[PDB]
This record gives C-alpha cells, sequence and structure tokens, in this order.
C-alpha cells in the first residue's frame, strides 16, 4: 500500500566515493562558499515561488491517450496501489513543465523511477536439514546442538553457527519452523 | 676423491638434501610474511578437497584479505608468481590434471607436503596469521 520505496543502500566501491570525499572537502578547500554561484542551479526564493504558482495554477487531467503505455507498466509488475500511485507520479510529472494535458513519454520515466527505486541457498538448506532431522527424529524436534553439527558439518558453504542462529530465527519468526528453550535447539 | 678434492662421510652428506623442510627450512622458504600467509591460504582451500585450481585458491584468498584486512588483495599474476616460489623449494608441486568438457583441458591442481602439525608450530610464533588460522 506504500506509495513509492527508495533503496539508497551504498554499496561501496571505487570511482564514486572518492568524488564524495572530493566534494565534502572542495567546500573546506575554501573558508567560505562565495564561489557557489557559478553553476547550474536554482536559488531556493525562486524556487519556492515556481512551486507555489505551479501547484496552484495547474490542474492537469490524464487523457485516455496514455492508456496502452500504463496497462503493460502494470503487468510487468504483475508476472492497484501501484497503479494508484503511478497515476499520481504521472499527473506530478504533468504538474512540472507547466503542463496541462499528460504525454506518452511523461510515464515511460515514471515507471523507471519505480523501476530503479527498487533495482535462500540458507533457508533452504536450512529448513531441509530441519525436515531431515525431523524424520530420522520421527518427527521429533531437532536439537540445537545438531542442527549446529550437521549445518557446519559440510566444509562447502560456510554456516556459522551465528549465522545459523540467525537463519533460524528468521524461519522461527517467518514461523516456519519453531525453536524453544534457551539451551535447546526444537525443530 | 672427496678426499682427493679436499687433498659414511657421504651418506651423511647425501641425507640432509632429502631431509630439507618440513621441520626447519620452511620458513627459509617463506622470508616473505606473505608468503606464510600464502601458505596457509592453500591448506584452507584445501577443506573442499577438489582441483584447486590457482583460481579457487585466489578466490579464498580475496574473501579471506577482505574480511581481515592483513594487507591489501594482491593480481593473480602476483598471486602466479608467489606460488611458484613455493615452488621451486620442493614444497608443492602443480600438475596439469583432467577436465574432460570440450578436450582433454588442463587446470592445474596442486598439493603440498606438509602437515597441520608441521603448520601449527610455525603459525603461534606470528599472531598475523593467527586472525586467518
Amino acid at each position: 500500500r506504500f506509495d513509492l520505496v527508495y533503496l539508497v543502500l551504498d554499496k561501496v566501491d571505487e570511482k564514486n566515493d572518492r568524488e564524495l570525499a572530493k566534494h565534502l572537502t572542495n567546500l573546506y578547500l575554501e573558508d567560505k562558499p562565495e564561489h557557489i554561484s557559478q553553476d547550474d542551479v536554482l536559488p531556493v526564493e525562486f524556487l519556492t515561488m515556481y512551486i507555489s504558482y505551479a501547484k496552484e495554477h495547474i490542474h492537469p487531467i490524464i487523457t485516455e491517450a496514455a492508456k496502452t503505455e500504463l496497462v503493460r507498466a502494470y503487468v510487468g509488475m504483475r508476472k492497484t496501489r501501484q497503479l494508484e500511485s503511478m497515476i499520481r507520479l504521472a499527473e506530478a510529472h504533468a504538474k512540472m513543465k507547466l503542463k496541462n494535458v499528460v504525454e506518452l513519454e511523461d510515464v515511460q520515466e515514471a515507471v523507471r523511477l519505480i523501476r530503479s527505486a527498487i533495482k535462500r541457498k540458507l533457508q533452504e538448506d536450512l529448513s531441509r536439514e530441519i525436515m531431515n532431522v525431523l524424520k530420522d527424529q520421527a518427527s521429533d524436534s531437532m536439537s540445537f546442538n545438531e542442527l549446529i553439527k550437521q549445518i557446519n558439518e559440510h566444509s562447502q558453504d560456510r554456516v556459522e553457527s551465528s549465522d545459523i542462529q540467525e537463519a533460524l530465527s528468521r524461519l522461527q519468526q517467518e514461523d516456519k519452523v519453531i525453536v524453544l528453550g534457551e539451551g535447546v535447539r526444537r525443530s | 676423491e672427496i678426499y682427493e678434492l679436499e687433498k659414511l662421510n657421504y651418506i651423511a652428506k647425501v641425507f640432509s638434501k632429502f631431509v630439507n623442510n618440513n621441520s626447519t627450512r620452511t620458513r627459509i622458504a617463506k622470508l616473505n610474511i606473505q608468503q606464510k600467509l600464502i601458505l596457509c591460504t592453500i591448506i584452507q582451500s584445501l577443506k573442499l578437497n577438489s582441483d584447486a585450481t590457482i583460481d579457487e585458491s585466489f578466490d579464498h584468498y580475496i574473501k579471506a584479505i577482505t574480511k581481515t584486512d592483513t594487507l591489501a588483495p594482491l593480481q593473480r599474476n602476483e598471486f602466479l608468481e608467489i606460488c611458484t616460489i613455493l615452488e621451486t623449494c620442493g614444497l608443492v608441486s602443480i600438475k596439469k590434471t583432467k577436465c574432460k568438457g570440450k578436450t582433454k583441458r588442463f587446470v592445474d591442481k596442486i598439493d603440498v607436503d606438509l602437515d597441520m602439525r608441521e603448520f601449527y608450530d610455525e603459525m603461534t610464533k606470528i599472531s598475523i596469521l593467527k586472525p586467518f588460522l
């Protein structure tokens, strides 16, 4: 039901964070930012006047001409809250750039927006094993210990007992499996 | 002719050629402390007792050196030269073993002549490989 989510994850690497540190020290290069005016940047007082004029002077209509590109934009997430969010997103796209009629190109970017804003082995084996020791337990509970034991029992992908603890917590809390007792483990 | 060259003495001369590097001259082979790090890196990849490529070793070399930041991660080409320093002393041998996908294709499987008992003595003296174990 949320209209817009935002993955604001960093994913640290080179030739990015270097520009981040350079831009944070570029205003530390001079003691006063008097040199902030020679760039493509609107002032705040002009921006709020343009925004206040556009919010109270434009009532854009969503025509039927942008029907065809909306249907297919919905089925890609379907293969009604997203549709209600994207029509408000498209009319806000129409709210900017002084437009009274919505246009076909304006929803393209809108969808790109919601597609760029959002961009298993572990638990699987976990459950798998849980099932196993259940079966071999005559369905009785798997122990914390035996769990950890068989699960590190394989050298391949290193399931650390802490990670174990975590994913376990996940499934149980995900309600898939039930575990009880501080000192014991239940399948 | 040795007593002519000097103008079971020789069996004593010939067995020390064969017995050493495991007890003593292992550290002779690894004057580089990174060569000590890369030697433990091979054995950590030997958990998956597989065709120990120079890449799967390089896989475990990067994914451990990003966790413990003992040094910067080096090149694969550097990783090629450093394991050959391990080679010429006679510790690890490299052979072009078998994989049969397209043709008889040669990936390189290594094998070490050291044991964990002769490993654990020479690493407790250096607590920088102690993060890595």
